[PDB]
């Protein structure tokens, strides 16, 4: 026996465990970039836009986060967004984006 | 329930390969014609695999993929096309109208003189 | 990264980022100050309750040409009038729209789709040597894109 | 005589209904999982089909438009 | 016991319980202060007396973020907008309603069924270090669920 | 006055035991099918006597009592059913529609091809 994972394989069959299921769906949304998926190249995370901006240009960071959230929402209306948090790290080299749909608090380490 | 899957975009809505053939014939005629109502844009490096990627960015629809494929004359997306080639795209509604005419009453096609 | 922005967009103003109003679209950004007189209203129609109405917003914003008027006042008002003005003849009849912009408030309350239905201000404020305005108070009237549900609204704040 | 094949959205629909046979995997339908795998198979079959169609079209004398053709 | 509540819900505020306004439904409770400007009206239609009209209420309430703004202001306004916003697309088409809340006044005068028909306030009040509001004055407009009779009304007070 | 006692909910509105039988047949087929338009919920300890409590709380109607009874296969409410069993409920309007069809024109039932 060998179990499985959720990253583009399977979390659960359908939405039984609601919130973790939506978190999984958003996970395979965010783990893909532009030009790496057929049909809708714009589908997925838009790191190619919000890659490596200066960490202290709060206006551009808020603009990019707003646009990304609105487009992912209009992309997947099933899952609206509750909480997005941007938290710097110990060094200037680490940022964290924490997305929670009211409970999930799943976080990813980004770099600018 | 009453449901049928279909989509009113496919140039291959016409089941005749030969009819589809002259369709692509005149669209090529127009594309490599230098008409001003055509787009003026070159090639992108990543278009080798995805020629319709430009169609998606400037139109949001992949229906232009066969258009660009015949424009570039590609044997396969595995091979690439030279970046910088002159590419021309007509307004989509114009193609929609011509195909609409051709699949309702695409009979005379060439020139109608008098009833 | 982001397209051009106007108003107090940079941190060089040395002002609290929270108190800044921000509007952003695919090609334009305007940043300003949360001025007094702001208000909002949501309501419904009945006669037997029939239905609801989309959200409404009345936002007065004050803009100051502290250092660069061209980018802080003139460019700002130009972007604002571009956004409110419906561009329905931009040689792209296959998709022309009056355009909608996204609003950020307090850096944490976001309205993804809102329509700038009305704009007004006064031009009688004093100017500079070149002539660009030093101060203005532009009042804006905004509408939601639809009659948003409770599940749509309550879960959108931070 | 002539050749025909159903459209992309069609082939997607009958493909999902036939994969809906096994109850343990029938219900992945509606998910971006099945839609991505489905668009992948549809893109590859579209390439083979329509490119064969283009080959048979170019096989004719008056249909040649490419300089090489 | 009861679901989540917002505003000055606990006694830790050390304020007289009588002067507190309370709204309660199956899943949300909001508690506030009886602010000046409150009014109510009941009337009828005639031309020969034809009929009556349901009760109407105009309640302005002031909210203070004394200690915890997250629960006292932000959560309060979120619950309020959730209640007023008609939730008619909650995947339960067999029973979706705009929802009505029950009102308690002076801990002795209860309105079992009242509809929050209109809400408004201002967001220009000063904030905290995080940015939650310190103060607000939200005006509310409320309607009775029906044209209540004298036997219905007079015998409902304490 | 003009008055008659009745209610348009009873699955047993159809007086044929055999017809009622295949009705419960396909509803069982759907219930123990893994359809996603079904509810996902386990058993409650007090459901032994009262399987319809769940129907009352999540719907306000006791018409689903026979549905849950066939879903659990209970011999009697004196006996209990294991807590945690997978229970599935479809939208009520769907059952209302199917029974409406079956008691007006529930003739072909299986599949209609062409008139």
């Amino acid at each position: 026996i060998d179990p499985l994972l959720t990253l583009e394989l399977s979390g659960v069959k359908t939405y039984e465990s609601q919130e973790e299921a939506w978190g999984a769906r958003l996970y395979e949304w965010l783990n893909t970039y532009q030009g790496e998926v057929y049909g809708d190249p714009s589908w997925g995370n838009v790191l190619p836009q919000f890659k490596h901006e200066p960490t202290n240009l709060s206006h551009v960071q808020i603009a990019v986060e707003a646009m990304l959230l609105q487009k992912l929402t209009v992309d997947l209306p099933d899952i609206p967004i509750s909480g997005l948090s941007v938290a710097e790290g110990d060094a200037f080299d680490k940022l964290k984006i924490s997305i929670r749909i009211r409970d999930i608090t799943i976080t990813q380490d980004v770099v600018l | 329930t009453r449901q049928y899957p279909l989509s009113r975009y496919d140039d291959r809505n016409i089941a005749d390969p030969i009819l589809r053939a002259e369709l692509r014939k005149e669209v090529m005629l127009m594309c490599e014609s230098n008409d001003k109502n055509l787009t003026i844009y070159y090639v992108l490096p990543d278009e080798q695999y995805r020629p319709d990627l430009l169609a998606y960015r400037m139109w949001g629809i992949a229906e232009l993929r066969w258009v660009v494929t015949l424009a570039a004359g590609l044997e396969d997306e595995s091979q690439g096309m030279t970046v910088g080639k002159k590419l021309k795209l007509p307004p989509a509604t114009w193609i929609r109208e011509m195909i609409r005419h051709f699949q309702y009453d695409g009979q005379v096609i060439g020139t109608l003189s008098i009833a | 990264m982001a397209p051009i922005a106007y108003g107090v967009y940079s941190q060089a103003d040395g002002v609290s980022p929270y108190l800044k109003v921000t509007l952003t679209n695919s090609q334009y950004q305007v940043t300003g100050y949360i001025s007094q007189g702001a208000a909002m209203n949501m309501a419904q129609n009945w006669e037997v309750w029939e239905g609801g109405t989309p959200p409404t917003f009345t936002l007065p914003v004050t803009f100051i040409a502290l250092n660069n008027p061209f980018i802080e006042v003139s460019g700002a008002i130009a972007a604002l009038t571009a956004m409110i003005s419906p561009e329905l003849k931009a040689a792209n009849v296959g998709g022309q729209i009056p355009e909608r912009v996204t609003l950020n408030i307090g850096r944490r309350i976001n309205i993804t789709d809102v329509a700038i239905q009305d704009l007004s201000f006064d031009l009688d404020a004093p100017r500079d040597s070149n002539g660009y305005f030093l101060k203005n108070t532009v009042n804006l009237q905004l509408t939601g894109s639809s009659i948003y549900n409770s599940s749509d609204i309550v879960r959108a704040f931070q | 005589m002539s050749k025909t094949t159903p459209t992309k959205d069609s082939i997607r629909a009958e493909f999902e209904e036939l994969v809906e046979k096994d109850s343990f995997w029938s219900k992945f339908v509606g998910s971006q999982f099945v839609s991505m795998l489905t668009l992948f198979i549809t893109q590859i079959v579209y390439r083979c089909f329509q490119y064969a169609d283009a080959a048979l079209a170019e096989g004719f004398i008056s249909t040649a438009t490419r300089r090489s053709s």
